[PDB]
């Protein structure tokens, strides 16, 4: 298996590892309605046909209380990546600190 | 078939009802639900929790920061 | 000497309660003299002992003394001394009348019995003077249990501690545990059982050395088995100890299997009931699971292991009302035995040589040492076995009384003492046992004579009859002895046969100086007398005048005054020639007058 | 006695008095701790008098201890921390008390066994409060029969279990007060619930 995780600006949302990335791209077609040819992902910070496998996702990185992301983009021209960073949790109480 | 899930923050989150399902106010509440408390951090961490519950039901493998410890305790009182 | 005139004087009447007063306190008085009297004695001692003896000078005039109470507070004396076998059992006879007057009476003396509570338990022997020690210790827990276990759980923790790992402690602590069974409310029981259960468990894990295991182990199980009630209300620890013993049956060291052996076969008595019965959460009565581990526990028992487990096993089948399913328990329970029987009856009427062989001999007789604790277990319905055996183990007992008789020939009876010959002897001897168990618990003696008795008597009389004295075994005699018993009535018919072929050869055997054949014979013709007295007169005139004369052996060396009972020609003949013999008496002066 | 009572010095089974006052009673307990009886001393194997007052289930002068600065986890040479004892004989009190405390629950002895472990091989031997006993372990460890190991549990419980860990060897009762929380999940985390 691989989990996989892929955002777009304040929008977030598995697979198996043999799979590939267009078949993903069909997914986010089903979800979102934008078709694959107006879909391009991004590994890591890389624009990725390749299958999971050789995209480096892997299960050892792609559990689903760990899983891999994925950023993501529409022909508007597909617009520079824009995803908007989860916010951050507050201060930790010192109780609590080690 | 799909649901949608709004941080309180606003960041936005996508799940089958399936998944989502397993929340208990999930399933009193039902397409797409807004969360004006649950924030953005705690929102995707719920979702990876769902997806684990999911992968290992009746399986086990959780890993949690101390930072966001009580909120999600608190938000997981909220959501069963 | 001077102490013990005075011990003799405070041996013997209330009346002079003053003298025992006054003499009381003067001897405490002369105090004067005494301290760690243990280490004085240890290091005339005798005078200590003397001065123990005041022990009954209170028996008797602890009354008259409470009639100086301070003084008697002597009662710390008695302690002293008591920390000192000869002196403790003196201390221990006064304890023990205490304790039963105090516990019986229903408040002077419970202030301080806790000190010889804790002597007891400190004392206590292995399982007269540990009866006295145990009779004591359970009229101190009836006064109170709380002390009792409280004392019990601490001196258990400093053996699990560490502070006090020994042995001898573990053993005489356990020792006064097992006592104090049945003394404790049911309840109180099970919690204090679970206390120690537990520590002990806690303090096996704890130690290293399968030496201390072991001992530790031995001392649990003898605790268990102490305590049935408290087995039956907590079934799963009852399994759970069973599996246990049976793992100790496989264990290899300080002969734990037998004791393992042991103790299973203690519970199993006492709680057969609860075993043929179908347990809570039970899908079957755990006899029956007993039944099939059975084959893999014995793979490490030695034989006398094998005849305690199987003697257990009978018991708890007997405890199985239903007899159709103690039918299916014993055609199991017997199957291994059986097998091994029916594999050398089928070689035997393949080869009468088989029989000739040492080691067909021999696992025959472990066949019937195996069927003979089972019926001893059993009772009547070990008839199905009994049944299944009974043609073969006769014709089997018929060739080996050929191959005696062969071999007998050859040198005599010389042949005697050889290991096969002697094997052979032992067989037969234990065959007869068989028979005799299952009969004396036989349900129809008609159904005994007509299937079985006869045949025996084929086997038996004729043949012991031909053979030679050592050959000639004693068992017979006291397996008709049994039949007669059993068979009292049907029996008439055989007698005079049983006395034809046996009777006069055992008379030569007896009218000399062959003892048990001798004991069998006083015990089987009283035995006839009695049943069958009708054929007792019926016996030939010569055989019937023999039977007297062997009488007038045994009284010129009870049975007389049977035959004078029963009996009432015989008379002018045997009565007054016996007359000047026995010179009952007024039996013969009422018959004649 | 309290008042029959070098207090530090290891007897010649290398253990301390206080070591006898624990397994007594919490009073002297008490009283040497006032004489500075040093609560953290290890005896011939190592074992605290924490240790043996959480076998004795002494719960007083467990809680005495633990009060004046005992070591919760301390470790024996069997490595057997006095959860450890207090679970392999299955009693409570002392138990709740150093789950009170913060002990860590998730832990191996040499002997390859947990405290857990210890107390459902007891309760298997029907002998065993330890059902409650059970909970409270099951409760502070959240996941570890068959279904609660093949069912991953609540994230509630997984959070509580981390929120504890994170407050560390200190008295979670009085900890859990400062934490933001509702006096329900206040007193979740104590595992009173
Ligand atoms: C501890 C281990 C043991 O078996 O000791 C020796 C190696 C034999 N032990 C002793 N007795 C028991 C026990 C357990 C269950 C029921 C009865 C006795 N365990």
């Amino acid at each position: 298996d691989v989990f996989l995780m892929i955002r777009r600006h304040k929008t977030t949302i598995d697979a198996k590892e043999s799979s590939t990335v267009f078949e993903l791209k069909r997914i986010v077609e089903g979800i979102l309605k934008r078709p694959p040819d107006e879909q391009r992902l991004y590994k890591d910070d890389q624009l990725l046909g390749k299958t999971l496998g050789e995209c480096g996702f892997t299960s050892q990185t792609a559990r689903p209380q760990a899983p891999a992301t994925v950023g993501l983009a529409f022909r508007a021209t597909f617009e520079a990546l824009c995803i908007e960073p989860f916010s951050s949790p507050p201060e930790l109480p010192d109780v609590m600190k080690p | 078939m799909y649901v949608k899930l709004i941080s309180s923050d606003g960041h936005e989150f996508i799940v089958k009802r399936e998944h989502a399902l397993t929340s208990g106010t999930i399933k009193a509440m039902l397409n797409e639900v807004n969360f004006r408390e649950i924030p953005s951090h705690v929102l995707s961490k719920v979702c990876m929790y769902f997806t684990y519950k999911v992968r290992y039901t009746n399986s086990i493998p959780f890993p949690i920061a101390p930072e966001i410890a009580l909120e999600l305790l608190m938000a997981a009182n909220f959501l069963d | 000497v001077s102490l013990k005139c005075l011990t003799e004087i405070a041996g013997v009447v209330s009346q002079y309660e003053e003298q025992f007063v006054t003499l009381f306190t003067l001897t405490m008085m002369q105090k004067q003299m005494l301290t760690n009297i243990r280490l004085a004695y240890s290091n005339d001692q005798n005078f200590i002992q003397n001065l123990s003896l005041l022990c009954t000078f209170l028996k008797e005039h602890d009354q008259l003394i409470e009639k100086l109470r301070e003084t008697l507070m002597a009662l710390h004396y008695m302690l002293l001394v008591s920390e000192v076998t000869e002196i403790f059992k003196i201390c221990l006879e006064y304890w023990n009348h205490l304790a039963a007057e105090l516990y019986r009476e229903s408040q002077l003396y419970l202030p301080m019995l806790f000190k010889v509570r804790l002597l007891m338990v400190s004392r206590m022997a292995k399982p007269n003077l540990y009866k006295n020690m145990r009779e004591t210790l359970v009229y101190l827990t009836h006064l109170d249990y709380v002390d009792t276990e409280r004392i019990m759980t601490e001196k258990l923790h400093n053996q699990v501690n560490g502070t006090e790992w020994s042995w001898k402690n573990l053993n005489t602590l356990c020792w006064a545990i097992g006592s104090i069974s049945g003394a404790m409310h049911e309840e109180d029981e099970k919690r204090f059982l679970v206390t120690v259960i537990k520590d002990l468990l806690g303090l096996c894990e704890q130690k290293r050395g399968k030496d201390n295991k072991a001992i530790i182990a031995s001392n649990i199980m003898y605790i268990v088995g102490q305590y049935p009630r408290f087995l039956r209300a907590h079934w799963k620890f009852l399994k759970t100890v069973v599996n246990k013993l049976f793992e100790f049956m496989h264990e290899t060291h300080d002969g734990v299997q037998d004791m393992a052996c042991d103790t299973f076969i203690k519970i199993a008595q006492k709680c057969r009931r609860h075993f043929v019965q179908v347990q809570v959460g039970e899908v079957m009565p755990f006899i029956d699971e007993i039944l099939n581990n059975i084959n893999t526990i014995i793979c490490d028992l030695q034989p006398q292991q094998v005849h305690t487990f199987y003697e257990a096993v009978g018991y708890m089948i007997g405890a199985q009302t239903d007899q159709t399913v103690q039918e299916h328990l014993i055609e199991k329970y017997m199957l291994l035995p059986n097998q091994v029987w029916d594999s050398i009856i089928q070689q035997a009427t393949k080869n009468v040589d088989i029989l000739k062989d040492p080691e067909t001999v021999k696992q025959l007789g472990s066949i019937l040492k195996t069927n003979v604790r089972a019926c001893k277990a059993v009772g009547h319905p070990f008839v199905i076995q009994l049944g299944r055996i009974y043609l073969d183990m006769l014709n089997v007992y018929k060739c080996l009384s050929e191959n005696i008789s062969a071999a007998i020939q050859a040198n005599g009876e010389m042949v005697t003492k050889q290991p096969l010959i002697r094997s052979m002897r032992t067989v037969k001897r234990e065959t007869l046992k068989l028979i005799s168990g299952w009969v004396s618990r036989s349900n129809d003696p008609q159904m005994v004579a007509e299937n079985f008795v006869p045949p025996l008597l084929d086997a038996v009389l004729i043949d012991y009859q031909r053979n030679v004295p050592a050959a000639r075994e004693p068992e017979v005699l006291s397996t008709m002895a049994i039949i007669v018993n059993k068979l009292g009535g049907h029996i008439t018919a055989e007698i005079p046969q049983i006395f034809d072929a046996v009777f006069e050869c055992t008379l030569n055997m007896i009218n000399k100086d062959y003892p048990e054949h001798r004991t069998n014979f006083f015990l089987l013709l009283q035995a006839v007398n009695s049943h069958c007295f009708p054929a007792f007169l019926a016996i030939p005139p010569t055989q019937f005048k023999l039977v007297l004369d062997s009488i007038i052996w045994a009284f010129k060396h009870q049975i007389l005054f049977t035959l004078l009972q029963n009996v009432a020609s015989f008379y002018q003949t045997y009565f007054c020639d016996i007359l000047q013999h026995i010179f009952i008496l007024a039996y013969m002066f009422n018959l004649v007058e | 006695d309290a008042d029959c009572v070098e207090v530090n010095a290891l007897d010649g089974y290398n253990r301390t008095a206080l070591h006898y006052a624990a397994e007594k009673d919490e009073a002297c307990v008490e009283v040497l701790l006032e004489y500075g009886a040093n609560p953290n001393a290890l005896d011939g194997n190592r074992d605290t008098p924490l240790h043996w007052a959480a076998f004795k289930n002494n719960a007083e002068c467990v809680r005495a201890l633990l009060e004046s600065g005992a070591s919760v986890n301390a470790l024996d040479y069997n490595n057997d921390t006095p959860l450890s004892w207090a679970a392999m004989k299955g009693n409570l009190e002392s138990v709740s008390i150093l789950l009170d405390y913060g002990a860590e629950v998730r832990v191996i002895n040499l002997i390859g066994q947990t405290p857990i472990s210890r107390l459902v091989a007891l309760l298997v031997r029907g002998l065993g409060k330890e059902d409650s006993c059970f909970e409270l372990l099951h409760r502070a460890v959240g996941h570890f029969l068959t279904v609660l190991c093949s069912a991953p549990g609540t994230l509630k419980t997984l959070a509580r279990y981390a929120v504890r860990r994170s407050l560390g060897l200190q008295y979670l009762p009085d900890a859990v007060k400062g934490l933001p929380l509702p006096a329900s999940l206040k007193e979740y985390l104590l595992l009173l619930e």
